[PDB]
RNA sequence: GCAGUCAAGCGUUCAUAGCGACAUUGCUUUUUGAUUCUUCGAUGUCGGCUCUUCCUAUCAUACCGAAGCAGAAUUCGGUAAGCGUUGGAUUGUUCACCCACUAAUAGGGAGUGAGCUGGGUUUAGACCGUCGUGAGACAGGUUAGUUUUACCCUACUGAU
RNA sequence: AAGCUCGUAUCAGUUUUAUGAGGUAAAGCGAAAACUUUAAAUAUGUAAGAAGUCCUUGUUUGAACGUGGACAUUUGAAUGAAGAGCUUUUAGUGGGCCAUUUUUGGUAAGCAGAACUGGCGAUGCGGGAUGAACCGAACGUAGAGUUAAGGUGCCGGAAUACACGCUCAUCAGACACCACAAAAGGUGUUAGUUCAUCUAGACAGCCGGACGGUGGCCAUGGAAGUCGGAAUCCGCUAAGGAGUGUGUAACAACUCACCGGCCGAAUGAACUA
């Protein structure tokens, strides 16, 4: 019920791309 | 009383070889400065393992309201833990200011839900910018082209203790 | 979402596969090693020539 | 959950008129004339233009809106009460004692009396209420006639009449006499 | 049922076609006082020389009893509450069955209600077994067991009982 | 109560033979008018009954047909168990039904005035409770 | 609502409701038989015996015929000049408003248009439509058939319908033993009168269905000619 | 009751780790209304006359509802405490029962140990039984056996 | 209570610091949770200097003891403090209640046993309508001023103050409450939360359809979807059960179920408070 919803789903992406990168090089 | 939002900045300290930490920011409505380092220090507690003597407090800094005349339309995410187990809860309120909305808001969980200033996080207030993304009823009740409407039964407060009239709601 | 979320979750899944049967095999290859410590050791060995077989 | 203004909407016809002040309303029109108050309810009227209205309540919940709807009801049914009317026919099944149903004046009073119900003494009278007619169906047997402006003028005299005739201590599945409402209907017939 | 119905061991065939460590259940009972189960009698015309006492509980008496003579008296076990007949369940096979009962060997809470055959809750009792018919082997037909009682035949007036299996 | 290995033993177990040597045994017994029971040798004595009945009581009619079935609403009964054969048979079969009703109506009649008395419409009186004594709790 | 609110009468039955792939069948169906044959007709059809619809899915197995709902078929073939599926065809989907009532076919067409105004059958009155009968019904006891008969031939009506004709029918009855008992001749209609709802169902009770029951169909349209061809009949 | 069974939920996440509402099975004497006459230790005192008042958890009377309720009679139920609610027989006892009248013989409470008493506080007398060597005590049982206010304060009814 | 025997820098219902132990599991991560290091608070001990140390190098290389010499107060954490012991003597009082904290054992349910600390007694005062244990509160005599706990419609001193929401009770509530009846019931309301449906037009109501095989089999006086017994399928379909009910002696007819038209825009369900 939530408008500006979609635009957190990236946000929680963005972060994990880095977690996957980050933590081994 | 009437609350302030609170930018709250946190290092926890450097040690040897470990110099200069990710510096923690959160937003925090509170009535003073001391209620938020204290409420800040709650959260951190909850999303990590950080305490509250491994650490100090950067800077913290008090948040005015860019348009503080502005009407604006706020959707408040908030969950809480009760009575069993927490669920969210998104309400709305067409409202002027950021610290304006949760003031209504705790009136709003202790009238009903009798719930406790502890109870309560409130995840994320944001505003709707855009008419009819606003979802409630009740307010986009308000939002009709030129919109009247009467107040019925106008009382008027006496000051002394007689009056010699049989006074009338006015109309 | 239901994309992301299975996904989610689907890598937990995968682990109950995986990190259990890790456990259940090194759960088992300590049991006869345990049974092998007391009997003699040609008789253990001949015992897991039958496990083996079937 | 507060709404703000509801409303709703009355349709007159071309020959009727009405006339409100507070909350008191009168309806005249062809059949005759109505009126009916309404000071425990509290709404608000306007005319449009002189076959619409509006009623409104503001700033109200469920039971102060549910409240709002049944009185564009009532006033309805004062408009058809003056141009259409009211009409309920109802019928009388005897068995074996033929059940004597006359219209007395008993000092002005106007008794439907009805004799001889189920072999009885006792006489019953109903007073007939105020501007409802009643008239003993001719042509077709066994059937009275009941018709007047107002709707609970006449239901009410209607289910008074057929109250009184009820069968006490007995077993009803084999006893089937009484006067029962057969028909509902209009004074106009056609329209 | 309706949604049920919207998708859609091993007896012999005589058989068919027709219906149905070594600890005890019930170690730890609750103590019983001694002041309490002896509701003290007062004799004499001034009734002011006790010295009788009633067992308040039920109990398992024996078969040749004859109630003693009274100036002898002391102790007292009274008719109503002599159960004879327990009724008796099984762990397993699920069948309860009304036996009798043959003798008291182990009651918990004194030494003495054992020879007093005292029926509390956790007593062990001896059990005719006539009627299920173990074999065993030797083909010797066992008909007596240690059953264990359950309930409170205070607050009820039967005496339920698990065989120890 | 501790565990042990006995509470799970065998108690009270019978030897085989004997069983047959106490089933003949209940025949010899011959008592005496000069003799009494002292001790009793207990005995699983319901192993030690069953004399030869004769007479196999009767089958449980609930199990073919219950109630619901047999009369009601329901009621999946329409010839009568078990439907006797003939009608010269049911013809006779009836015809002693018919004496041996009326024959009650002599006999009983000598039995009774306890029907006069309900016409005459007076009662006896009551029981004197010295009767009673005793027969007292 | 929170309360007070209107209950729903749960029941226990078999076919549940179809819903919206069953809308997607057709939808594909027809646009799959769009380019499959030649003559397309549009057919306006309102009140059929389902068996006569059961004749006319057999008056030939050669050929398709598509019923549906309006608006699906409004979807199938195409509002806008833009929207559709094939071309000129937002003129006659334009044409379809009542009960429709699809055909295609592969035919002839004065085979096709003679056809339907050749075949007419009979048929209730079904209301707001008048129908040219008129029935008293007589006096005294009534019949099964009533009275299209000699009265000898027919059972009275049975007495447990009796209180459908004294409440919803609106005639007056009564049951002296159980046949069912007027007293005068009733009328319940006249001729080339339009029939009132309380009026027609009496003759559907009566099962006396004089009313003539014809296909009417206007446009048609041709893939191969691209072209759009009305002609009402009725 | 005791032992299961089923499972809407619950469970730190949750079925499968456990609880678990609702249901449900275990026998609790025979399937043929025949009996069935089975009474098995109340260690604690009340009963009863006269008279008042309350409770409703209602027997009758009032009104209704439901029933194969044809009537007649009756059952079950709702409102309801306005007014009704007895005479006796029986102590080898009645922690009661029977028989009769009646609309019906409803259940209780504050009881009425200073209003009066019968049994029982209960003392000395005596007998029998039981126990004790005995004085005596009692598993009992039997009989005879004195507390005697009012004029005070208040309440209460009448009275100045 | 009487004393001289101290008016010294000595002590403390306290922390810090180091050292302890319960590692409670929370790091975490290792070698294939199975580490063995290590990270907190929860309450607890021990220690924190002047007789204090070294050196000299003997006794009986170490160690356990010694001769002798050197090292002053930033003299060896915080914080508070002249009241530590003596010798004498000697009044009363030794059985008891309540609460909290752990801890062990419990059951219809109450509990029971320990350990610890409070309160009570011997103690008024303000508040809780009134009260051994509840809240506040350092008892000479008065004056002023400010508060505690608790209050501020009227008894009654103090705002019929302000502000937002919720609630109507045929014995509401104003509190003992985070307990007992208590687990639920309710077409009372309020706010949610999740699932579904919908201009390829929902929801609600009218209108029409709701069929062929086929009166599907036995079953029986009759059982045509509708006393029962079991099967339960294909055709045709927009959709139509070998049938939801009503009904007939059987049929009929009606119903719903599912479609379809008409209508035009939101709605259902189940939860949680």
């Amino acid at each position: 019920n939530f408008p500006y919803k979609a635009k957190i789903l990236e946000e929680i992406e963005a972060k994990k791309m880095k977690d996957l990168e980050e933590r081994e090089l | 009383a009437h609350f302030k939002e609170y930018q709250v900045i946190g290092r926890r300290l450097p040690t040897e070889s470990v110099p200069e930490p990710k510096l923690f920011r959160m937003r925090i409505f509170a009535s003073n400065e001391v209620i938020a380092k204290s409420r800040y220090w709650y959260f951190l507690q909850k999303l990590h393992k950080v305490k509250k003597a491994s650490g100090e407090i950067v800077s913290i800094n008090q948040i005015n309201e860019a348009h503080p005349t502005k009407v604006k339309n706020f959707g408040v995410w908030v969950r809480y833990d009760s009575r069993s187990g927490t669920h969210n809860m998104y309400k709305e309120i067409r409202d002027v200011s950021r610290v304006a909305a949760v003031e209504t808001l705790y009136q709003d969980m202790a009238a009903r839900h009798r719930a406790r200033f502890r109870s309560i996080h409130i995840l994320k207030v944001a505003e709707i910018e855009k008419t009819a993304d606003v979802k409630r009823q009740y307010v986009k009740q308000f939002l009709t082209k030129d919109l009247k409407f009467p107040l019925p039964h106008r009382v008027q407060k006496s000051t002394k203790t007689f009056s010699y009239k049989r006074p009338s709601t006015f109309y | 979402l239901k994309a992301l979320k299975d996904e989610k979750e689907e890598a937990r899944q995968a682990k109950i596969t995986m990190l259990k049967e890790r456990r259940e095999k090194k759960e088992e290859n300590e049991r006869y090693e345990r049974l092998a410590a007391k009997m003699h050791a040609k008789k253990v060995e001949r015992m897991r020539r039958r496990e083996k077989r079937n | 959950m507060k709404y703000i203004q509801t409303e709703q909407q009355i349709e007159v016809p071309e020959g009727v008129t009405v006339s409100i002040k507070s909350r008191i309303v009168k309806v005249v029109g062809p059949r005759g004339t109505l009126t009916k108050n309404l000071k425990h309810i509290d709404v608000t009227f306007t005319k449009v233009n002189n076959q619409l209205i509006k009623v409104a309540v503001h700033n109200g919940g469920r039971k102060h809106v549910a409240a709002l709807r049944t009185v564009k009801s009532l006033v309805d049914n004062m408009i058809t009460g003056v141009t259409k009317g009211y009409k309920y026919k109802m019928r009388y099944v005897y068995a074996h004692f033929p059940i004597n149903v006359n219209i007395v004046e008993k000092d002005g009073a106007k008794f439907i009396e009805v004799r001889n119900f189920l072999g009885d003494k006792k006489i019953r009278n109903v007073p007939v209420r105020d501007g409802v007619t009643i008239e003993f169906s001719t042509n077709v047997k066994d059937e009275i006639v009941l018709s007047g402006n107002s709707v609970e003028d006449v239901s009410q005299n209607a289910a008074d009449l057929q109250q009184i005739c009820r069968v006490r201590n007995k077993d009803i599945r084999k006893f089937l006499d009484g006067i029962y409402v057969s028909h509902k209907g209009f004074i106009t017939e056609d329209l | 049922a309706h949604e049920q119905s919207k998708v859609k061991d091993a007896l012999p065939t005589y058989l068919l076609d027709r219906e149905q460590k070594f600890s005890v259940p019930l170690p730890k009972v609750r103590g019983i006082s001694e002041e309490e189960m002896f509701k003290v009698i007062k004799t004499g015309k001034s009734r002011s020389k006790s010295w009788k006492r009633m067992i308040t509980k039920h109990t398992f008496v024996g078969e040749g009893f004859t109630r003693r003579p009274v100036k002898m008296e002391r102790i007292i076990r009274p008719s109503a509450l002599r159960q004879k007949k327990a009724n008796v369940t099984h762990p397993e096979l699920g069948v309860t069955v009304f036996l009798p009962i043959l003798a008291v060997k182990k009651n918990p809470q004194s030494p003495m209600y054992t020879q007093l055959g005292v029926l509390t809750k956790g007593t062990i009792i001896e059990v005719n077994v006539s009627e299920l018919g173990m074999v065993t082997a030797g083909g010797k037909v066992v008909w007596g067991k240690y059953a264990q009682v359950t309930n409170e035949p205070d607050r009820d007036g039967c005496v339920n009982a698990v065989l120890l299996v | 109560v501790q565990p042990d290995r006995r509470w799970f033993g065998n108690t009270r177990v019978i030897s085989q033979d004997a069983l047959q040597h106490f089933r003949s045994a209940l025949g010899e017994t011959q008592k005496d008018t000069y003799q009494v029971l002292l001790r009793r040798n207990k005995l699983p004595m319901s192993l030690l009954e069953e004399k030869d009945a004769d007479e196999s009581p009767k089958a449980r009619i609930l199990d073919t047909e219950s109630y619901a079935d047999a009369f009601g609403p329901k009621a999946q009964r329409k010839r009568p168990r078990l439907a006797a054969s003939n009608l010269e048979d049911l013809v006779k079969a009836t015809n002693e039904d018919i004496t041996k009703y009326e024959e009650k109506q002599v006999l009983d009649a000598t039995l009774g005035g306890n029907q006069e008395d309900k016409e005459n419409g007076w009662t006896s009186a009551a029981k004197e409770a010295i009767f009673s004594k005793g027969q007292s709790k | 609502m929170p309360r007070s609110k209107r209950s729903k009468l749960v029941t226990l039955a078999q076919t549940d409701k179809k819903g919206r792939e069953n809308k997607e069948r057709i939808f594909d169906e027809v646009r799959e038989a769009l380019d499959t044959y030649r003559y397309v007709w549009v057919l306006h059809l309102d009140d059929v015996r389902t068996p006569v619809l059961q004749e006319i899915r057999t008056s030939w197995a050669g050929s398709k015929l598509i019923m549906g709902k309006r608006k699906v078929l409004q979807k199938a073939l195409g509002e806008k000049r833009e929207e559709e599926y094939k071309e000129n065809l937002y003129q006659l989907s334009k044409l379809c408003s009542g009960v429709t009532g699809l055909l295609f076919t592969d035919e002839d067409v004065n085979t096709v248009k003679e056809y339907f105004k050749s075949y007419v059958r009979s048929d209730y009155s079904r209301p707001n439509t008048k129908a040219p009968l008129t029935f008293t019904i007589p006096e005294g006891i009534v019949y099964s058939r009533g009275g299209q008969i000699p009265a000898e031939e027919d059972v009275p009506m049975i007495h447990s319908l009796e209180p459908t004709m004294r409440n919803k029918f609106e005639i007056p009855t009564k049951i002296k033993a159980g046949k069912i008992t007027i007293d005068s001749p009733y009328l319940v209609c006249t001729e080339g009168e339009k029939l009132d709802v309380r009026q027609a169902l009496i003759l559907k009770q009566f099962g006396i269905a004089a009313s003539e029951f014809k296909v009417k169909v206007s446009a048609y349209y041709d893939n191969d000619s691209s072209t759009v061809e009305s002609t009402n009949i009725n």
